[PDB]
């Protein structure tokens, strides 16, 4: 807050943003059909991931 | 008078697969707490007509066809192999009576993968080719286990003629002394038709992705014709009904009833299980189905000699 | 205050091992799933017959914007420009001038319905209850410019839906 | 005054624990039934 | 005459056939896609209208743009629309695909999906309710119902 | 000749269906699709397991054709020789399956 009635900076931290960051390590050694479940087990919603 | 019989065999096949689509739609709706199509007419009777006329006036997808002749030939071959294969079914008399009708159906079911191979070859995308190769490998392996199971079944019967199998199943059904073969045949009829929970033709890309909507509709009608064919084959060969030689329509009604409840069981099973993986069902046959099937074949080829129950050739 | 899910050690006796073998061979849990699907086949579906049946909604429902009137024929808005200042999407454009009798009234009240997010800040910031997020929701249009409302369309909406907006605000105003 | 309030006796108990029925026939008995069906069909 | 009456009958026949089996392509972008899935719930039940759920984009007849169409996604959406066979219809969910809505003045948001593809039915809301999209689909069916392809072909 | 009559009728009906699906919608004047897959530019990889399981299918189907004529053979006079031959052939199938199991055949495509 800068003192006025408007926010100076408002960062949104997404729980799914860091969860998708580990996806490269998540699917190491698994099959190509397992990424539809590895994406599934993390609650990944592309609204808060991309802001 | 023969061509009238051919027409009355081939037109109700198309009506039956259109109503397969309609009945499957409302059954999957009602299985999952929702409702099926009921707006177009009374209880959705006119929905398949709308489906057919919609799919017969749409634009194609316009693929970069490497081979135009192969692209034309694949759906013609698929519909031919689905439609001409219904002949030797004994309901209560076949249209054409062969001494080797089961071998006839087995051979054309084994060669039915040529449509999938040509569909993979007609599309220039390599991922479609990979999916086609995977589907072909699954189908040829599962045809191997079908061949062993059917070999056991007609060595129990003793004759390759399909009409004598009704006479064989007169006192008791074949499912009573061949129940483990029955369960393996039920998994094989669930699995050979590219169906869930082993449907890898939808999960991750189909084998006809670049094909037009007309050829896609032809492929779907062919697959559903194969579904009804092998459902009726299971009904006839594992659940043979009583057939009077003077009063045939009771047998026709009875095996129609068993075919309808077996198709309902198909729609039941397809709506209760999640999809497998490719290596999962490859492991299912190549390490779990094949040795048990071989042991069953050994037991059923050793049993009638030791039981003095070798069935007649004629 | 914490419970160990999936930390049940299976029994190693002959009874549980044989029962698990029977479950694996006879597909007993699959039979349970089949029975559950059969039981859920026979229930009455919850499908309401739209448009002959409508879903349950509340009097606080936020829908199509409308401009109300006093019970004397005069328009409620006084061109105070609170709704265009509070609008988070800036869909409201107001241009005003003192009219013939000297009353402070709007000359242009534009709501961009393609810009609006239906948040209801205008209906609560309005000190005279002029603009109301009305109850209408079946106003899908075939053309983009038909969703760009001027003052006349909003006033026609208010004259059309006042007979139910007045009842809704009468039933709701004690919560505000 | 008037506002949305729970009743003066409170609401009733609400179940929240896991509750699965658990049902079966024994494996030995099922295999005996399979053996009996096999021998009846063979006969 | 005979010809105008015959082509009128054939026109309404093919028009009923097209409007009774609208197979959609759902673009799962944002909030309005979740509202579409809740319109696919057993309560509202699109499937009784002849509208299947989650069809492939190579066989679909209509496309429902549900969500925000950013700059990074517009070529993909145009490619999908170009791949879908004729006749093709577009229904716009939400304020995002109508005119951008909340994000109309953002730097990386296309101000309306009309700038990329032709749009027939605009459904307003944020999100529009499930029955509102059902009414929009019925409005699209009525728009198809009054099409005059064969009459214009015979008159031309 | 009735069987070939049925085959010709069925093939011509399939030809009529594909002609309706291929040339009947050409009356419409919709558009021309210029149209300017995960496979970017790489060559198709030779996944050897698919070829291996295909030729394994071929060998198993060949000796299935060997195994076939038991229902006709069951009426023969020398039943002991038939029983020995059939049991030994199915044992050969089991032995080939065991070898294909052991030498890393059923791994990475189980
Ligand atoms: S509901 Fe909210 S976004 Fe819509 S006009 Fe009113 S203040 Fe603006
Ligand atoms: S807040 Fe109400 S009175 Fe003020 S300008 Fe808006 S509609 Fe008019
Ligand atoms: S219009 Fe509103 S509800 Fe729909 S996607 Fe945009 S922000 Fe979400």
């Amino acid at each position: 807050s800068d003192g006025s009635s408007r926010p100076y900076r408002c960062k949104i931290k997404a729980p799914g943003f860091a969860h998708l960051a580990g996806l490269d390590k998540m699917s190491k050694g698994h099959m190509l059909a397992d990424v539809v479940a590895i994406i599934g087990t993390q609650d990944i919603v592309f609204g808060e991931v991309d802001r | 008078m023969f061509m009238i019989n051919v027409l009355t065999l081939i037109i109700p096949i198309l009506l039956a697969v259109a109503f397969l689509t309609l009945v499957e739609r409302k059954v999957l709706g009602y299985m999952q707490f929702r409702k099926g199509p009921n707006v177009v007419g009374p209880y959705g009777l006119l929905q398949p007509i709308a489906d057919a006329i919609k799919l017969f006036i749409k634009e194609p997808l316009r693929p970069a066809t490497s081979s135009i002749s192969m692209f034309i030939l694949a759906p013609i071959l698929a519909l031919t192999l689905a439609l001409t294969m219904w002949i030797p079914l004994p309901m209560p008399y076949p249209l054409i009576n062969m001494n080797l009708g089961v071998l006839f159906m087995l051979a054309m079911s084994s060669l039915a993968v040529y449509s999938i191979l040509w569909s993979g070859w007609a599309s220039n995308s390599k991922y479609a080719l990979i999916g086609a190769l995977r589907a072909v490998a699954q189908t040829i392996s599962y045809e191997v286990t079908l061949a062993i199971i059917l070999l056991s079944v007609l060595l129990m019967n003793g004759s390759f003629t399909l009409s004598t199998l009704i006479i064989t199943q007169e006192q008791v059904w074949l499912i009573f002394p061949a129940w483990p073969l029955a369960m393996m045949w039920f998994i094989s009829t669930l699995a050979e038709t590219n169906r869930a929970p082993f449907d890898l033709t939808e999960g991750e890309s189909g084998f006809n992705v670049e094909y037009a909507a007309g050829p896609f509709a032809l492929f779907f009608m062919a697959e559903y014709a194969n579904i009804i064919m092998m459902n009726i084959f299971t009904t006839t060969l594992f659940l043979g009904a009583f057939h009077n030689p003077y009063m045939p329509e009771l047998y026709t009604i009875n095996f129609t009833i068993k075919s309808l409840l077996l198709s309902i069981t198909f729609l039941w099973i397809r709506a209760s299980y999640p999809r497998f993986r490719y290596d999962q069902l490859m492991h299912l046959l190549w390490k779990n189905f094949l040795p048990l099937t071989l042991a069953l074949c050994m037991w059923h080829v050793s049993l009638p000699i030791l039981l003095s129950s070798i069935p007649p050739q004629t | 205050t914490y419970k160990y899910v999936n930390l049940r050690e299976p029994s190693m006796d002959m009874k549980s091992v044989t029962d698990r073998a029977a479950q694996t061979l006879l597909w007993t849990e699959l039979i349970r799933g089949l029975g559950m699907t059969l039981s859920y086949l026979f229930r009455e579906p919850a499908t309401i017959n739209y448009p002959f049946e409508k879903g349950p909604l509340s009097p606080r429902f936020r829908g199509e914007h409308a401009l109300r009137r006093y019970p004397s024929g005069e328009e409620r808005c006084i061109a105070c420009k609170l709704c265009e200042a509070v609008c988070p999407a800036q869909a409201i454009t107001i241009e005003a001038e003192p009219r013939a009798d000297g009353s402070r009234r709007t000359t242009r009240y534009d709501i961009d319905m393609t810009k609006c997010i239906y948040c209801g800040f205008c209906q609560e910031a309005c000190p005279v209850d002029a603009i109301v997020e009305g109850p209408n929701f079946e106003f899908s249009t075939e053309t983009h410019e038909e969703l760009l409302y001027n003052k006349e369309k909003l006033l026609n909406n208010g004259d059309k839906w006042e007979a139910e907006i007045a009842a809704n605000i009468q039933a709701d105003y004690l919560y505000r | 005054v008037k506002q949305d309030m729970p009743p003066v006796g409170g609401y009733g108990p609400i179940d929240y624990k896991r509750n699965l029925p658990r049902r079966g026939l024994s494996g030995y008995s099922m295999f005996a039934v399979g053996i009996g069906a096999l021998l009846f069909g063979y006969w | 005459s005979r010809g105008e009456y015959v082509v009128a009958k054939l026109d309404d026949l093919i028009n009923w056939a097209r409007r009774s089996s609208l197979w959609p392509m759902t673009f799962g972008l944002a909030c309005c896609a979740v509202e579409m899935m809740h319109m696919a719930a057993p309560r509202y039940d699109m499937d009784r209208f002849g509208v299947v759920f989650r069809a492939s984009p190579r066989q679909s007849d209509v496309m429902i743009v549900a969500g925000t169409l950013t700059n990074k996604m517009a070529p993909a959406l145009r490619k999908v629309y170009d791949q879908m066979p004729e006749p093709r219809y577009v229904v716009s969910m939400g304020s995002c695909a109508n005119g951008g809505g909340y994000y109309h003045y953002s730097y990386s948001v296309v101000r309306g999906c009309d700038r990329i593809v032709p749009v027939d039915i605009y459904v307003p809301g944020c999100p529009p309710t499930a029955e509102a999209l059902l009414y929009g689909i019925l409005q699209l069916q009525k728009k198809i119902k009054r099409e005059k392809r064969l009459r214009i072909w015979y008159r031309r | 000749m009735n069987l070939m009559i049925t085959l010709l009728t069925n093939f011509t009906l399939a030809t009529l269906l594909v002609t309706i699906a291929f040339w009947l919608p050409q009356l419409n004047v919709y558009s021309e699709k210029t149209s300017p897959d995960p496979m970017g530019s790489a060559r198709l990889p030779f996944s050897m397991k698919f070829f291996l399981v295909a030729i394994t299918f071929l060998l198993f189907d060949l000796e299935i054709a060997l195994l076939l004529p038991l229902p006709w053979a069951s009426q023969t006079t020398n039943l002991n020789t038939m029983l020995t031959m059939a049991l030994l052939l199915i044992f050969l199938l089991a032995v080939s399956l065991a070898y294909e199991w052991t030498q890393k055949g059923l791994e990475w495509t189980e």
